[PDB]
């Protein structure tokens, strides 16, 4: 759990974050939309990403929010997006972070057809080590891993984002969005005690979705799996809870990968693989000692 | 195609509009003067004749109501694309704020009385064949023992659900929705076609009863998807963790019953509430 080149890049990011000091609204000029915006700090030549969460509550709670958010200045990892500061402006709290020119794996998968197995191996290593970092050094679980919160860049780093550091921010958000893709673990859906095993389940589900190019619940019939190579929220959730978990097609994916996801997608979280079991799994031992030019595949596929 | 303010039995000469009373998802609510009044301004599409005639159907229904536990509908003027509904102004605070005020004591007798007031109002509305469809503590007002229900019927015409392939869900909403409704929410769901009924209103009153005794909404800890699944399969909390007797919990067992036909009418519920200690 240590490298040199990563040490160098983290040192450089520390140096950079030194530049900013304090933040407020007029420091920033809207460049583009990514709610999150690609923005340009003027007091310092940095391109940042600024996410604006709209909250409407009294000042004492927002002060508690920023105090809780300040912990991200302390966490630093090659597998975690960089955090710069959090301020309040005009009924919106701003989180400004490292900008990732490749975006989330949601949209890269949207433009590509499917993501090949070895790159998914690399991202699996990234995610597992990031989660291990959070659990071991800060006693926090991510609580919301999914493709849209895994970020990729043309320099070739993959990091986690949007993880659960502040209980009060969870309380303070007025309304949530529920769509047709759920990444919540079965035990969380049922309201029982949970741990980072839930994040491992969510990672498994994200991995199978990215590998097949389709959200895998409900499973497709033979016709759509053939060609690859109107549902109510409640019955999707009940499928996740009571039907057997999704699984990769047996022809086009390695045994190690199939077993890796199958171990991630075990319903009983006690029998589900934990972080270190996955750290010693055959699939990521194989993927670890491989040379893939992730930056190259990325840039070529996204046109960057 | 038109609704004028002279069409109403409340004589009207002038209408003044004051400050905004509060934020909300359906129109804006201002102070007004007529006595003092509450004016809800709503916006619609320039030529959606369909929903406009639906709306007039509804407000013609509302013109026949009058009951001490129901907000006084005073008048509605339409003129597209912007329409306004004018009702009496409630002195006091919402039940939502009262319940969450640490300086306010909420003993079991007082909660039973508040519940009975809400039940009388709801049974009046049901007797006239009007469904509330959005009963909740932010839509009840409490002033030193006077309890008034507001915003009945609006939810049909509300549009409070309106991202792509993603249904917007407000905190507090799902725990008022009866299982039959929860099992049908989709990113395609529309307020005017959800299967509201008298039983769903009784369910929402059950949620209010829980909130009256725990002084917080049920499922407070849980995220929205967990709440949808738990409620759709029929898992519901009780009040034994805070020492409430069997009788105060039986109200919840009845109002939250999984099959609609097992839920009581508001008349039966009024009876059940009378028989508490
Ligand atoms: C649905 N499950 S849930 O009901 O239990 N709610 C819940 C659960 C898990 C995570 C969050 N969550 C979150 O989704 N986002 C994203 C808005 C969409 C957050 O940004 C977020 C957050 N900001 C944040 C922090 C660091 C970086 I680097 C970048 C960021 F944007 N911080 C501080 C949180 O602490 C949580 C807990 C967040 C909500
Ligand atoms: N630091 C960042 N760098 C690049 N893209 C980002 C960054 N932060 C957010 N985005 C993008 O901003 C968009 C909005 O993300 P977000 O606000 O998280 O909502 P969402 O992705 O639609 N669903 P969710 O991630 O669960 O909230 C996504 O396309 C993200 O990829
Ligand atoms: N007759 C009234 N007297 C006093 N305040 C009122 C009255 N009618 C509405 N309000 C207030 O107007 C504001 C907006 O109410 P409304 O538009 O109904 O949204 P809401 O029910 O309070 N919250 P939401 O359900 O998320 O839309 C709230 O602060 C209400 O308390
Ligand atoms: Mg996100
Ligand atoms: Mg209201």
């Amino acid at each position: 759990e240590l490298d040199e080149q990563q040490r160098k890049r983290l040192e450089a990011f520390l140096t950079q974050k030194q530049k900013v000091g304090e933040l407020k609204d007029d420091d920033f000029e809207k460049i583009s939309e990514l709610v999150v915006f690609k923005v340009s700090h003027k007091p310092s030549g940095l391109v940042m990403a600024r996410k604006l969460i709209h909250l409407e509550i009294k000042p004492a709670i927002r002060n508690q929010i920023i105090r809780e958010l300040q912990v991200l200045h302390e966490c630093n990892s090659p597998y975690i997006v960089g955090f710069y500061g959090a301020f309040y402006s005009d009924g919106e709290i701003s989180i400004c972070m490292e900008h990732m020119d490749g975006g989330s794996l949601d949209q890269v998968l949207k433009k590509a057809g499917r993501i090949p197995e070895q790159i998914l191996g690399k991202v699996s290593i990234a995610v597992i080590k990031g989660l291990t970092y959070l659990r071991e050094k800060h006693k926090i679980m991510h609580r919301d891993v999914k493709p849209s919160n895994i970020l990729v860049n043309s320099r070739g780093e993959i990091k986690l984002c949007d993880f659960g550091v502040s209980g009060q921010l969870i309380d303070s958000m007025a309304n949530s969005f529920v769509g047709t893709r759920s990444y919540m673990s079965p035990e969380r859906l049922q309201g029982t005690h949970y741990s980072v095993q839930s994040d491992i389940w969510s990672m498994g589900l994200s991995l199978v979705e990215m590998a097949v190019g389709r959200y895998p619940i409900p499973p497709p019939d033979a016709k759509e799996l053939e060609l690859m190579f109107p549902m109510a929220i409640f019955e999707l959730l009940d499928y996740i809870v009571n039907e057997p978990p999704p699984k990769l097609p047996s022809a086009v994916f390695s045994l190690e990968f199939q077993d890796f996801v199958n171990k991630c997608l075990i319903k009983n979280p006690a029998e589900r693989a934990d972080l270190k079991q996955l750290m010693v799994h055959a699939f990521i031992k194989r993927s670890d000692a491989e040379e893939v030019d992730f930056a190259g595949w990325l840039c070529s596929t996204i046109g960057l | 195609t038109s609704i004028f303010l002279q069409e109403w039995d409340i004589p009207f000469e002038q209408l003044e509009i004051g400050e905004l009373i509060g934020k909300g998802r359906f129109g804006q609510v201002y102070h007004g003067r007529w006595g003092e009044v509450a004016i809800r301004l709503i916006d619609i599409e320039r030529d959606n004749e369909d929903q406009l005639k639906a709306f007039k159907r509804e407000v013609m229904a509302y013109r026949q109501t009058r009951h001490e536990n129901v907000v006084l509908f005073m008048g509605a003027c339409m003129s597209p694309p912007h329409l306004a509904i004018i009702t009496s102004l409630c002195k006091g605070r919402t039940l939502y704020s009262v319940v969450r005020d640490a300086k306010i004591v909420l003993d079991v007798n007082k909660t039973r009385q508040i519940a009975q007031e809400i039940v009388k109002g709801m049974g009046y509305l049901h007797a006239k064949g009007i469904l509330h469809k959005d009963l909740k503590s932010k839509n009840v007002f409490y002033d030193n023992g006077k309890v008034v229900i507001t915003d009945f019927g609006l939810f049909s015409i509300s549009g409070v659900l309106q991202r792509e392939d993603k249904l917007r869900i407000q905190n507090g909403w799902l725990c008022h929705l009866a299982p039959e409704i929860i099992r049908q929410l989709s990113p395609d769901t529309e307020e005017d076609k959800l299967p509201f009924s008298k039983h769903s209103d009784v369910f929402a009153l059950g949620t209010i009863w829980y909130e009256l005794h725990a002084r917080e909404w049920p499922f407070k800890t849980q995220p929205a998807e967990a709440i949808i699944w738990q409620m759709g399969t029929g898992m519901k909390p009780n009040l034994s963790q805070i020492g409430m007797g069997k009788e105060i919990s039986d109200i919840l067992l009845f109002c939250w019953a999984f099959e609609q036909e097992e839920r009581p009418t508001f008349t039966k519920l009024m009876d059940m509430l009378e028989k508490l200690p």
